[PDB]
């Protein structure tokens, strides 16, 4: 399961 | 920003003997940007019918792609592979060598 | 030995052909299992291994969610950066993301992976204390600041010590059986009189399983290392892979040169010398 | 962290692997000379002679001190430019991080097709190449200018893949024969 990003 | 050329090698799944079919490919591995145009040639024509892998980067941040078909090498025929990058100047061309 | 799980997400914009592209490579070790592409037919988490299929439709579901919401994130992040580097809007830009993380035979975290990349030059990278950032140009400053004040770093550490390792752990032993498979390189020398007065052995290795092969010439039990042409492991198509190493002799003396195959799918390292039929 | 000695030693690495292309480049010596025709280095070795300028017209201590070159096979060249302290690039003159690298062939005959790309293009560097593709198959560049406080903290990060004909960087590396101050032959 990959991880939800944060915004740069 | 970086760019970079992309790295070609034409060759064959299979040994060649000339009569049994096979499949051609070609390896396009280290450019960037992405986008790029690959096409291969029979008899310096180019061949309607490639395929290629799915995009894909390695761990230097640069792309890589395999474009590949059938087809059945003769004596007399002669393949190669035209490929285009914004980093190339005109079109490259590397000729297939059976045992390379 | 030691296994991991990486994520390999690609952005690249389109100026006025509509939204940038979308990608998504889950790769455990060296293997590509999942995929997911804004650019297809249908915008859906695709498996890419065989033993992916146990996974039910609660998981791709999950997965499909979580990949449209990092694409929106990640189709304001390429206007954001245009804004952080003051560029136009009529260019195009790629934004490339490796994620993931290493766990050893211990079960111990090796490493921590999260380095971002704007153009192909690093950005951000998530550092081996698993607390601070490295900016590598003056406007991942404004995220490095962004991310200390919102305590990225902490919410990172927890999701690569805990839920990455628990998933590779479930991806390792779903899989194992075929991520063992090993397939033999089968090897050949040919010949060739290119050389004025000398002539080209070509150690040839073909159909194996995975990438990693060494392939060495050598003379009176010494390796040639400089003298050898070794060309980059290439893919063959069908799932295995090639390559080749070429050395330059002197003629009359092919057969005082040996070449060695070495692989993990074989039970002894292969040595072939130039043989006449 | 890291100590006050660390944050402060720069240190840069240029590589650049040359493949031959309708001829075999041949493994040797090489040397670096710094002309006092213009500021820079111009080092021959591996069939190919390179020269390696920058946009400063005002005597300014050149960002590159080391050079080394190393061969494998007969088509592979590999060139590494490097200085163990550049000191930090906020105090070095904008016009010495501009480089530009010509690569001209020595050992085949040039047919004098040149083309130029810039390479790198970054807040602490500007590499552009300018070589000569009738004798040169293939140019790549690595780039690595950092200091020693952030290379131990992304170590675990790996960008270094020219290998340039060698299994590994490391067996690259081990090769490497540091250029002198010397005429050359051939």
């Amino acid at each position: 399961s990959i991880i939800n990003f944060e915004k740069l | 920003m970086i760019q970079r050329t992309p790295k070609i090698q034409v060759y064959s799944r299979h040994p060649a003997e000339n009569g049994k079919s096979n499949f051609l490919n070609c390896y396009v591995s280290g450019f960037h940007p992405s986008d790029i145009e690959v096409d291969l040639l029979k008899n310096g024509e180019r061949i309607e019918k490639v395929e290629h892998s799915d995009l894909s980067f390695s761990k230097d941040w640069s792309f890589y792609l395999l474009y590949y078909t059938e087809f059945t090498p003769t004596e007399k025929d002669e393949y190669a592979c035209r490929v285009n990058h914004v980093t190339l100047s005109q079109p490259k061309i590397v000729k297939w060598d059976r045992d390379m | 030995g030691p296994h991991s799980l990486r994520y390999f997400v690609t952005a690249v914009s389109r100026p006025g052909l509509g939204e940038p592209r979308y990608m998504e490579v889950g790769y455990v070790d060296d293997t590509e299992f999942v995929r997911f592409d804004s650019d297809a037919e249908n915008p859906r988490y695709e498996p890419r291994a065989r033993w992916m299929e146990q996974e039910g439709p609660e998981y791709w579901e999950r997965e499909t969610q979580k990949a449209k919401g990092n694409e929106q994130s990640f189709r304001v992040d390429l206007r954001t950066l245009l804004g952080y580097y003051n560029q136009s809007k009529g260019g195009s830009h790629t934004i490339q993301v490796i994620s993931g993380c290493e766990v050893g035979s211990d079960g111990r975290l090796l490493r921590g992976y999260q380095q971002y990349a704007y153009d192909g030059c690093d950005y951000i990278a998530l550092n081996e204390d698993l607390k601070t950032w490295t900016a590598a140009d003056m406007a991942a400053l404004i995220t490095k600041h962004k991310w200390e004040q919102a305590g990225e770093a902490e919410r990172l550490r927890a999701y690569l010590e805990g839920t990455c390792v628990e998933w590779l752990r479930r991806y390792l032993k779903n899989g194992n059986a075929t991520l063992l498979r090993t397939d033999s390189p089968k090897a050949h020398v040919t010949h060739h009189s290119r050389p004025e007065d000398k002539v080209t052995l070509r150690c040839w290795a073909l159909g194996f399983y995975p990438a990693d092969i060494t392939l060495t010439w050598q003379l009176n039990g010494e390796e040639l290392i400089q003298d050898m042409e070794l060309v980059e492991t290439r893919p063959a198509g069908d799932g295995t892979f090639q390559k080749w190493a070429s050395v330059v002799v002197p003629l009359g003396k092919e057969q005082y040169y040996t070449c060695h195959v070495y692989h993990q799918g074989l039970p002894e390292p292969l040595t072939l010398r130039w043989e006449p039929p | 962290r890291c100590e006050k000695m660390e944050e402060e030693t720069w240190k840069l690495k240029i590589g650049m692997c040359i493949q031959a292309k309708d001829f075999y480049s041949k493994r040797t010596d090489c040397s670096v000379h710094r002309p006092d025709v213009g500021g820079g280095l111009i080092t021959e070795g591996n069939g190919y002679r390179v020269v390696v300028h920058d946009q400063c017209e005002e005597p300014n201590p050149f960002i590159i001190a080391t050079t080394k070159q190393t061969h494998f096979g007969v088509t592979h060249s590999y060139i590494e430019f490097s200085n163990s302290n550049t000191g930090a690039p906020e105090n070095i003159p904008d016009c010495s991080k501009h480089i530009l690298i010509s690569v001209y062939c020595d050992q085949e005959a040039s047919g004098l097709d040149f083309h130029t790309l810039k390479y790198v293009e970054s807040n602490y560097l500007h590499i552009t190449v300018k070589y000569d593709t009738s004798c040169i198959n293939h140019l790549g560049v690595n780039y690595s200018f950092m200091n020693e406080c952030e290379r131990k903290l992304t170590s675990i990060y790996e960008t270094d893949t020219l290998t340039c004909g060698a299994k590994d960087i490391q067996t690259r590396d081990k090769y490497l024969k540091t250029c002198t101050n010397t005429k050359f032959d051939r």
